[PDB]
């Protein structure tokens, strides 16, 4: 039971479930690279999913609503997380580093990488630890889907109260990490609410890159990668 | 969404 | 200088800032009353917003940029909390309260209705208080749109940082809120965190309402209300 | 945007 874990039996834990590293293998050509790296990276995301404490306490049926709602948000801020120490780049895989004109080649994906590199200098300035990063991908996957299980069900009802308790227990953890940082009681408050607001922007920056991915599958520049369409096709 | 319930069981 | 007032003024001056109630006055006739009800709020809201300690302090451009990034998530903010004691209900205006079927009138509605009850009762359940609400509805205008502000000049960046101070003081006056309400030092990391998170689920609502209101405005059954056209544009 | 700047103004 999750509920039991330590700050700081929470934090390894997390550490430890952290996915492999993968490497990638005109606007047909860019969109290609990104959707087969995300697909690939799909499969890995499911087994880190599962190590999340509290996930597997879950419905079969919840597990897929929240990963449904937010593989790209993930698979985003885990973007943002590499490409900390690489000003002005995105580092998408080890081979595959990308300047903000390299997003250039898709028509409005400029857009988005700029919000992307933004969000990186962010955490970069931040100074944002691996400890803490682990934390908000760990509330990301469990936050974002919550408010859209079904309220129609006792069951459902107690899953929404479980995915609460155990968000509250990363709420602690954060706060964990940070008193030992070092830093005061204010400024714990404030670094924390820094980061869940930070998490808003990439819930915007998801849904912007989703309607990006939606169009651009409309004008059949998406290769069929399987996963991927079938988490596309969910929202 | 069935390759994705396969991958969870 | 926002950055002097105490968590009392800061309160205090947000309470008194609130806009004035304004009543409402088949699928398009739904759209009609909505669009129409927005519209006018719009209206407020800028009055509003120049109230907010801090948001005078930034240059025009950004003043602009705010409102046009945060402006559905604020009214659909003030909506779920206006609907706070009407389980089951959404109170658009004191002569508007919708129950969920109301939704059906218009394709695709439902869906965000049923978000917007889920957000309202957990609202509800969370017991917010309007002291805490009027802090939330600022922190959405300060915060949605500062990472979207150019990054290619220093007035800018100075523009960001001000406002990142600002939004920490609103995060040390729902400490004090929660504090003076008796709730542990824990108990106030949590809720402060639930909060946030929620901000989170908000910014997905008004991201699914405005891609609704686009496509309906594509079908041609949304009234030239010129104001909120303008914000519709924005985005 | 004009309507927003003027009412901002
Ligand atoms: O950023 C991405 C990613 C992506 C790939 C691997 C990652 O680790 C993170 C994001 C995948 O598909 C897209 C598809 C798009 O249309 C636009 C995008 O910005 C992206
Ligand atoms: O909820 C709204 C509102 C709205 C109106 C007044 C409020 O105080 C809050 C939201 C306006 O236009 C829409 C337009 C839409 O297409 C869908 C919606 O859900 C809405």
């Amino acid at each position: 039971l999750a509920l039991s874990l330590t700050a700081d039996q929470m934090v390894s834990a997390l550490l430890d479930a952290e996915p492999p590293i993968l490497y990638s293998e005109s606007e047909a050509s860019m969109m290609g690279l990104l959707t087969n790296l995300a697909d690939r990276e799909l499969v890995h995301m499911i087994n880190w999913a599962k190590r999340v404490p509290g996930f597997v306490d879950l419905t079969l049926h919840d597990q897929v609503h929240l990963l449904e709602c937010a593989w790209l948000e993930i698979l985003m801020i885990g973007l943002v997380w590499r490409s900390m120490e690489h000003p002005v780049k995105l580092l998408f895989a080890p081979n595959l580093l990308l300047d903000r004109n390299q997003g250039k080649c898709v028509e409005g994906m400029v857009e988005i990488f700029d919000m992307l590199l933004a969000t990186s200098s962010r955490f970069r300035m931040m100074n944002l630890q691996g400890e803490e990063f682990v934390c908000l991908k760990s509330i990301i996957l469990l936050n974002s889907g919550v408010y859209t299980f079904l309220s129609s069900t006792l069951k459902s009802l107690e899953e929404k109260d479980h995915i609460h308790r155990v968000l509250d227990k990363i709420t602690d953890t954060l706060i964990h990490l940070m008193a030992k940082a070092g830093l005061t009681l204010q400024q714990q408050h404030q670094r924390l609410a820094q980061l869940l607001l930070i998490l808003s922007h990439i819930r915007h920056m998801s849904n912007k890159g989703m309607e990006h991915l939606y169009s651009m599958k409309c004008k059949n520049v998406v290769p069929l990668y399987d996963l991927l369409l079938e988490m596309l096709d969910a929202h | 969404h069935k390759i994705l319930h396969r991958l969870l069981q």
